[PDB]
RNA sequence: UCCGACUUUGUGAAUACUUAUUCCGUGGGUCGGAAGUUUUGGCUCCAAGGCCGGCCGAU
RNA sequence: CGGCCUGCCAACCCUGGAAACGGUUCAGCCGGAGGUAGGGUCCAGUGGCCGGAAGAGCACCGGGUGUCCGGUGCGCCCCCGGCGGCCCAUGAAAAUCCGGAGGACCGCCGUUCACGCCCGGUCGUACUCAUAACCGCAUCAGGUCUC
RNA sequence: CUAAGGGACGGGGUAACCCCGGCAGAUAGCGCACGCGCCCCGAAAGGGAAUCGGGUUAAGAUUUCCCGAGCC
């Protein structure tokens, strides 16, 4: 004992290894990509970004943050985008601006989608 | 070779820093550790009555390998055994056995009625008034009696822990002789000395440092 | 009527020391080996103010007499103490001023400061500014030593104590006249919560045994019984005397 | 708050003891018995060496 | 933001050896414990030039022209430097970052270098801040911390 | 991140609500088997990774969008 400091030894322990599970249902993802991307905004000011700015303009889950935007919108409409704003309204909502990369055109995803 | 060469360092007060050393007795252990130890220091400086002083006496170390090598050709059987004595009764569709009797209810009764042959207390029964009594109910009923080192022994015996307490009633026919020069032994303790025993207080050692500087004041004398 | 003033201190509330700004504790270096049988040096390496305190403090650097660690230490400076000066603490330091030395090893009429009352103590006694105590005997046999204390009270402590060699530095600060309400407030800025008193007589009955009347006066003794009860033990307390001889 | 009784509260000599209790110190770091570093404001740890993992060096 | 230059006031280095003392500030003060002098190192800048960058912005003329040269200071605001004074007053801590002492250990393996590749979450962000967006029952001569 | 300070494991008190943090309790872990070993909250004026110029709206950006140029 070179140490006059008695310290607590070091004991083995084994993890849990349960004898039934304690949740059976398998979880499902329930903020998928229809709750991330709930609907584009067509206000006046969201079509102006469209040509001036290769953006669309979302409204988003408030559990959704920026890496699970970009992956919804590539899961939902095959495109890619460059980055994500994103801002909560003074109505509550949770509002996203998604631009998309340089060959991807918004005005050609927006007629697709149907808001113009 | 010339470029081997000592290197060495003196061990003074400002010296250089000395090697690990061991340390063992200037530790300070848990706070368990140190109950335990001071419990065995108090025992050791109060003054102990007689009736729990007579515990300390405990049979002789060749005694007490001579008995236990007999007490265990008298063990119960364990539980795989009597299983098989159950099955091999079972099969016919026996005889009285000689095995040590143990449990302090049983024992203390086996005494009382002029059955006990030969009595074995263990020294270290954590509530001692459980067996406190048992030498004077032993010494009274004119029964051979001892005390062991080792409560886990006796239990051992019994496929136990902690007997605490063994009684032998019966021995074989090979071991008359054998257990009765063990028993006359037995006696010239324990029993004959029952009565010088119950006047013996014995329990008040001081420490090391506390006789040392006792002395030294007897010697300044 | 109502808690007087001498019994909220004891709460702690508004009356706690004023501390945020010290230096830490003063006192001598944890008993060891080293210092119980031989000497160990260390060096001065500041001597500072610390706030509320007259007198400076020595920052002492040792070496750990096991561990391969610098230790550093801090007490009240004796007087004539430098940085860079080299330290001894122990049984055989020398009688030097600033060295720390047992009670047995310093002869009779030696100066002394930051006495030990228990051996390990690490200072107890004459710690404030320019105060020292006075070896005067030593008595083998108990092995006791008497030493004279600022107050001028004897007091035997075992020869064992130690204590730092000469006089407490920064003597002679109150000889000088303060001057100004202001220098007082500044004083006790960085002490406690006591400096502006106000008088008794100047309070309500309410508030103090002494307040009320139609003149400021006490209307009865102003001393007394040590056993009275907090609230009523205002004034001179358990005098044996007052008066100006 | 002072003061007395009982309790905590024990042991042995013609006042002593120490383990209860109380207080102080330490990162519980040289306690008891025996045997055999003053240097100048510098650095100092995890052993060289010897002998058979082991012992001395480090009673 | 990047490169080069410059290099204040202090601090430091090398040579040398000072009374007939000298150097020096508004004030101080400094020198055989090495001054004056000579020659250098570093430090900081919100300093200079180039890149950025004229392609911008601005002002004119109907695409075009120009965006230049000096002076001054007990001036005002901010920041910095370096001295002096004052205290029975001596005027936070921690995260974080850098440097160092030592050298166990190690060779086709080391590399705090340049260039190159990828990524960067959550919440706030409008407006008033007051003789009308705050409190005083009000769109109240009051009150309410700043640049 | 820490400041004055606040809460709080064990322990102590308390009929319980609750009141006590230095009273030290095997302190619950950290590096490379081996080695070491003296909780959180609390500042949009304290400390602190890193951004600039120009443009743009009815309403934004006194550095978030666009252009260009950097940095951590
Ligand atoms: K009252
Ligand atoms: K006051
Ligand atoms: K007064
Ligand atoms: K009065
Ligand atoms: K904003
Ligand atoms: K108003
Ligand atoms: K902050
Ligand atoms: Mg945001
Ligand atoms: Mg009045
Ligand atoms: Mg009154
Ligand atoms: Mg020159
Ligand atoms: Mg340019
Ligand atoms: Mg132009
Ligand atoms: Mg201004
Ligand atoms: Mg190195
Ligand atoms: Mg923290
Ligand atoms: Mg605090
Ligand atoms: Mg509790
Ligand atoms: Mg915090
Ligand atoms: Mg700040
Ligand atoms: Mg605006």
């Amino acid at each position: 004992r070179t140490s006059v400091t008695f310290h607590r030894p070091k004991t083995l322990s084994k993890a849990r290894d349960p004898k039934y599970p304690r949740i059976s249902t398998p979880g499902r993802n329930k903020l998928d990509q229809y709750q991330i991307l709930k609907y584009p905004l067509t206000t006046e000011s969201a079509m102006k970004k469209i040509e001036d700015n290769n953006t669309l303009v979302f409204i988003v889950d408030l559990k959704a943050d920026k890496k699970k935007i970009k992956a919804a919108v590539k899961k939902m409409y095959d495109i890619q985008a460059k980055k994500v704003n994103t801002l909560i309204r003074p109505d509550g909502k949770k509002k996203a601006y998604v631009k998309l990369t340089p060959d991807y055109d918004a005005l050609d995803v927006a007629n697709k989608i149907g808001i113009i | 070779n010339p470029l081997f060469e000592k290197r060495p360092k003196q061990f003074g007060i400002g010296g250089a820093l000395p090697p690990k050393k061991d340390l063992h007795r200037f530790v300070k252990w848990p706070k368990v550790v140190r109950i335990q130890r001071q419990r065995r220091i108090l025992k050791q400086r109060l003054k102990v009555p007689p009736a729990l002083h007579q515990f300390t006496r405990t049979l002789d170390k060749n005694l007490a390998t001579n008995l236990f090598k007999m007490l265990l050709k008298y063990r119960p059987e364990d539980k795989a055994a009597k299983k098989e004595r159950l099955l091999k009764r079972a099969q016919a569709e026996a005889k009285k056995p000689i095995v040590v009797k143990y449990g302090l209810n049983h024992v203390t009764y086996l005494i009382e009625q002029s059955k006990a042959q030969l009595v074995v207390i263990a020294h270290d029964v954590d509530p001692i008034e459980l067996v406190v009594w048992l030498p004077a109910l032993c010494r009274k009923m004119e029964v051979p009696y001892c005390i062991v080192k080792g409560k886990s022994r006796l239990g051992s015996i019994v496929h136990k822990k902690t007997a605490s307490v063994l009684c032998l009633t019966t021995v074989k026919n090979e071991d008359k002789l054998e257990f009765s020069k063990i028993l006359e032994a037995i006696k010239a303790n324990f029993n004959d000395k029952f009565d010088e025993v119950r006047k013996k207080w014995g329990g008040g050692v001081m420490g090391s440092k506390s006789q040392a500087k006792t002395k030294a004041r007897e010697r300044l004398i | 009527g109502r808690v007087i003033r001498a019994q909220r201190k004891g709460a702690g509330s508004v009356f706690k020391s004023h501390t945020h700004h010290r230096k830490g504790p003063a006192r001598f270096r944890s008993l060891d080996f080293g210092e119980r049988n031989g000497y160990l040096k260390g060096v001065v390496t500041d001597v500072i103010h610390d706030p509320g305190r007259g007198a400076p403090l020595a920052k002492v650097t040792f070496r750990h007499p096991f561990r391969y660690k610098h230790q550093k230490e801090l007490f009240v400076a004796a007087e004539g103490m430098y940085t860079g000066q080299f330290v001894y603490c122990g049984r055989r330091a020398t009688l030097s001023v600033g060295n720390v030395l047992p009670l047995r090893s310093v002869p009779e009429g030696g100066v002394i400061c930051n006495v030990e009352h228990h051996v390990g103590d690490r200072g107890v006694f004459a710690r404030a500014s320019g105060d020292y105590a006075i070896v005067i005997s030593h008595n083998p046999d108990n092995g006791t030593s008497r030493i004279k204390l600022p107050s001028g009270a004897k007091k035997i402590v075992p020869s064992s104590c130690r204590a730092m060699i000469g006089q407490v530095a920064g003597g002679g600060r109150t000889e000088k006249p303060m001057l100004k309400a202001g220098n007082a407030y500044h004083k006790y800025r960085v002490k406690r919560n006591s400096w502006p008193k106000v008088r008794g007589v100047a309070m309500n009955p309410v508030e103090h045994p002494h307040g009320g009347g139609n003149h400021q006066h006490i209307g009865h003794a102003s001393t007394v019984r040590r056993d009275a009860p907090p609230g009523q033990k205002v004034g001179l307390i358990a005098a044996r005397r007052t008066g100006r001889l």
